[PDB]
């Protein structure tokens, strides 16, 4: 702890997602049906503690390393090492989108070719949390996999994509709930399109640049929370005032938010109490 | 939250053994390296294990006297300590790191060594 | 500012060249007299240089319209990619000497397709915009790298990820080792495939995304660090890095290092300034 | 290297009109923001900026309205278009380039001196 706190000086839209590795498209809010979330990926307190399966580096998000026998998947960690099931969700990085179907592209070392492994998360074999997978027509042998593409559900039929929604993983000691935290706030999310049939934006709380700078720096959390300003990097114009919170949340008042800019920059200005009334964006 | 808890320390006479044990709970990341530190004047490092593969890293001072293990199923981790020197008299203390930094630290433990 | 380095291990980091772990510290075979990757390439005052993005999700990349026959690039967002004097469009792929198998998706579209290419035909000039669609069917894509093979072309040859692709039919500039016994050092991620591949690249992604933020002056001809075992804090290897954004080390060597340490940035020093052997 | 080179600059009237360049050349980067900036003997000024790829430009409230920026991809160059020259818009106008969010490439600034006749 030799610096106090900052955010990267970099532009929002050139940063990555920290639930997949796709680009930051847009800045939004939950739908009224969402009153908390349970990301497992994307966490990180303002002071650097990784929370979940987050990983500090995007090369390891939504991602699966394991041995398919034909008929399960025994998951490792990413680098092959093992994954011992313990009181928590899964091995670092592996997903966390509920509510969808994946389409995992799955490669080899000292292999050919790319398979499509496809995962219904709600049937009994999808236990992470004790180190196994349905194969699902994956044929034996040592895979890396990373998150390509999404659908609705296979159960419940008919249900739509929910990506405000983490998966079952056990048949679980989870990261905690961030909730929105009163005084009009609300949760703040940075959205990236995912691949898939429909118009499918996956939220998340932190871009993983961010998480990778805090993980790093360790700056002294200092106030209840921190006033931020999200800011033009031309005219250097207060487009929106913030707060970001320890546990590793943004938030604001909306007048919104999803209107705003996705070319600006996220600036610390003073640590606050909780009680700091935000003008609305 | 993360929590470590030592336990095993105490009074033991010189050229004698004692087992310390950590008991690492509350935790929701799976891998991750616990280290074994000691302080009588600065903290010095003795042992650090990582979760996945048990890969070790032993201080010169106690390499061949000290070993650390761990069990995954108790979430537990030992420093077995033998041929206990005067000089081993110390509050010892585990912890863990998810990253490159000890962000998580037991309450310490005292062992006394005598002659 | 200070000249800072992340205080991260680098196994935990992502190499700038493919979205891949590092799993070890290499040097180059001694046939490899300079490098010039177009991906991984940022400045200690942090200016990115070639097709380096900022972000791991840029990187190795590739999005355009395929018409059945050519696939027309954009940038990544989807706007205009406009050709100029440099190679592509930012994040686009920079592994020569191998034939790329990439993963195409598409917004609004179910499954992917995996696209075959080789770099070396008159048809790959992404310089002008286009490649060769290799029988992608017409529609928007957005493609990433996810297993090489080796090269088409010339018949026979083995896979040399030392090597840029032919962009066309002006570049981030080459690095070279500065002399006083020096080798350039490289961080290295296994690349999936059907051979056992090391991908080599300058920096690590994260280095990237700090120094373009932090925009450290360069204060110094050479930059001092030493690799630390965060355990012990001891110093395992002396290191320079120097203003164009790449490190070297005097090998006794680097490759026997673990990967779990810490590059810690110690003092400015002059170019001629004498490292230990690693 | 990057290189910014202005030109355009010089003696206009009051309420006239004129048109400033900036060619950039060894870029390697396929996607950038050009900037125009200006400081008179008063810190440096934005003014306009184009995003290179979608044309995308933004305006400090000082010229919106009478300065237009664009951008002409095949000769690699950006304009500022200024109309209704105010006797305040004195200045040595220097264009600029961001990578990312800040303006690390600058040219050597082209003088302009609005004069009342
Ligand atoms: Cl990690
Ligand atoms: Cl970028
Ligand atoms: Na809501
Ligand atoms: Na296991
Ligand atoms: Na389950
Ligand atoms: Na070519």
């Amino acid at each position: 702890k030799t610096r106090p706190f900052t955010l990267p000086n970099l532009p929002l839209s050139s940063l990555s997602n920290s639930r997949a590795p796709l680009p930051i498209s847009s800045i939004g809010i939950s739908p009224d049906n969402v009153q908390s979330v349970q990301f497992q990926n994307g966490r990180c307190t303002l002071d650097g503690r990784l929370v979940g399966t987050t990983p500090v580096s995007l090369s390891h998000v939504a991602k699966i390393r394991g041995t398919s026998n034909g008929t399960v998947i025994n998951l490792t960690e990413l680098d092959g090492t093992p994954f011992h099931p313990f009181e928590g969700p899964a091995p670092i990085g592996f997903p966390d989108l509920g509510g969808c179907d994946w389409h995992i592209n799955m490669t080899q070392f000292g292999h050919s070719s790319q398979t499509q492994y496809d995962v219904d998360t709600t049937p009994d074999t999808f236990v992470p949390h004790l180190g196994s997978i349905q194969a699902n027509g994956i044929g034996s042998g040592n895979y890396v996999g990373v998150l390509s593409w999404i659908s609705p559900p296979s159960h419940p039929s008919g249900s739509q994509v929910d990506l405000w929604k983490i998966p079952n993983y056990g048949s679980t000691h989870l990261a905690p709930s961030v909730y929105p935290p009163g005084f009009g706030e609300v949760l703040v999310f940075f959205m990236s399109k995912m691949p898939g049939p429909g118009a499918y934006n996956l939220p998340c709380l932190l871009p993983q640049e961010y998480i990778s700078h805090l993980a790093s720096e360790q700056a002294p959390t200092v106030g209840e929370a921190a006033l931020l300003h999200y800011v033009d990097p031309d005219t250097g114009r207060n487009l929106g005032e913030f707060k970001a919170y320890p546990d590793g949340f943004l938030t604001c008042v909306p007048n919104g938010p999803q209107q705003l800019p996705i070319n600006g920059v996220f600036v610390f200005v003073s640590w606050v109490s909780r009680f700091y009334q935000l003008k609305p964006v | 939250q993360v929590q470590l808890q030592e336990s095993g320390g105490g009074l033991v006479q010189a050229g004698g053994s004692l087992r310390l044990s950590c008991a690492v709970s509350g935790r929701t990341f799976s891998n991750y390296y616990s280290g074994w530190f000691r302080q009588a004047k600065e903290r010095e490092f003795l042992a650090s294990i990582r979760w996945s593969d048990s890969t070790t890293n032993y201080a010169d001072s106690v390499k061949g006297r000290f070993t650390i293990s761990r069990d995954t199923a108790k979430n537990t981790v030992y420093l077995q300590m033998n041929s206990l020197k005067l000089e081993d008299t110390a509050v010892y203390h585990c912890a863990a790191r998810r990253l490159a930094t000890y962000d998580y630290w037991g309450q310490g433990t005292q062992v006394t060594v005598s002659s």
